[PDB]
């Protein structure tokens, strides 16, 4: 603990509920780019940016 | 750039107006009687302002990829006006110039098919280096106008000037269209004509040199 190189590591003992979102409603578009190849691209973004 | 819809007395209107929605919208639509000012109907979507009647509904902005409505039911005489639609939309810039207006019209009396007429340039004018065509329509309702000017076989396109119908005192509106040319064009094509389509039917009258 004096060294300060090393982290300090934590453990809770009561959970903290974390809520995590993407809220951009995107879209797959799979173009293919080769024979038995698919390269997967995001697609027109439907919705609030 | 205008946009007519017709409408039974006492049925349901629809009105499009503006481009397709990218983001969550605050669409507003406005009144503007003939002659009188744009007074507002609906601000946004569906929330009305003191003194609207419920009849008078707008699309929600909360969908995506459609385009803002206005829904009329039962419509009476005093609601017909031409509605303009200002979009806020999230995904789109500020938009300073309101969308093309419709232009909703109750029936109000029996479909006429237009009454039109065409004089040649009158032979005064020759000496003064100028050649006008003069096509009058009349009798006519609703009022919509539809210039088609054919000199034999293909038409001009420039050189075309009309106005708005207006009403004389009767259903009927009032249209005139005109055409200004030259000396040298007149005697250049065999034969010019003026037609009129009104609601799906053309009227045709044509005209020859002597
Ligand atoms: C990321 O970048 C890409 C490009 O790299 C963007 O992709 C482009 O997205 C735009 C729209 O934002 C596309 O424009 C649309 O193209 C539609 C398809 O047109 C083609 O096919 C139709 C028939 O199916 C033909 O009529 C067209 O021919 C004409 O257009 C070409 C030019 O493209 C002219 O040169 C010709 O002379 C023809 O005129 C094409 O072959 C097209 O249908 C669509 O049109 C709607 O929108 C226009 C806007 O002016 C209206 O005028 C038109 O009437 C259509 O109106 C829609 O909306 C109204 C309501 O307002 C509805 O009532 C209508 O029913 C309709 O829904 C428009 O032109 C473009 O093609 C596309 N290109 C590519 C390569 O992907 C991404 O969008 C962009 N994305 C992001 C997030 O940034
Ligand atoms: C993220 O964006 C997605 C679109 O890329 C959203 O998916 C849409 O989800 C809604 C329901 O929440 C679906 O609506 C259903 O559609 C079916 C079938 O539609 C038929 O009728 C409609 C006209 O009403 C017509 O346009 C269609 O072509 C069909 O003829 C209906 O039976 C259901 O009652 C309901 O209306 C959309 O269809 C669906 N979109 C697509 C492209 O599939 C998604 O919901 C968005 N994310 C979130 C969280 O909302
Ligand atoms: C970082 C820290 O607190 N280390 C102490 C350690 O010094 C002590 O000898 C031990 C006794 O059990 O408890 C732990």
């Amino acid at each position: 603990i004096t060294n300060n190189a090393k982290n300090i590591l934590v453990q809770f003992n009561t959970p903290v509920q974390i809520n995590c979102t993407r809220p951009n409603n995107n879209t797959r578009k799979s173009i293919r780019i080769g024979p038995g190849q698919a390269f997967y691209a995001t697609g027109d973004i439907i919705g609030d940016i | 750039a205008p946009t007519f819809v017709s409408v039974a007395p006492g049925q349901t209107a629809r009105i499009t107006c503006g481009e397709e929605s990218l983001g969550s919208r605050s669409v507003i639509w406005y009144q503007q009687r003939p002659g009188q000012a744009p007074s507002l109907i609906i601000y946004n979507n569906n929330d009305r302002p003191s003194g609207i009647p419920d009849r008078f509904s707008g699309s929600p902005g909360s969908t995506f990829g459609t385009t803002a409505t206005l829904t009329i039911t039962s419509v009476e005489a005093g609601d017909e006006a031409d509605y303009y639609c200002h979009i806020w939309d999230s995904r789109r810039p500020t938009n300073w110039v309101f969308g093309e207006g419709t232009t909703l019209i109750v029936l109000s009396q029996p479909k006429a098919a237009p009454s039109v007429t065409l004089f040649p340039p009158s032979s005064e004018e020759l000496q003064a280096n100028k050649a006008t065509l003069v096509c009058l329509i009349s009798d006519f309702y609703p009022g919509a106008v539809t210039v088609a000017w054919k000199a034999d076989s293909s038409p001009v396109k420039a050189g075309v000037e009309t106005t708005t119908p207006s009403k004389q005192s009767n259903n009927k509106y009032a249209a005139s269209s005109y055409l200004s040319l030259t000396p040298e064009q007149w005697k250049s094509h065999k034969s010019y004509s003026c037609q009129v389509t009104h609601e799906g039917s053309t009227v045709e009258k044509t005209v020859a040199p002597t």
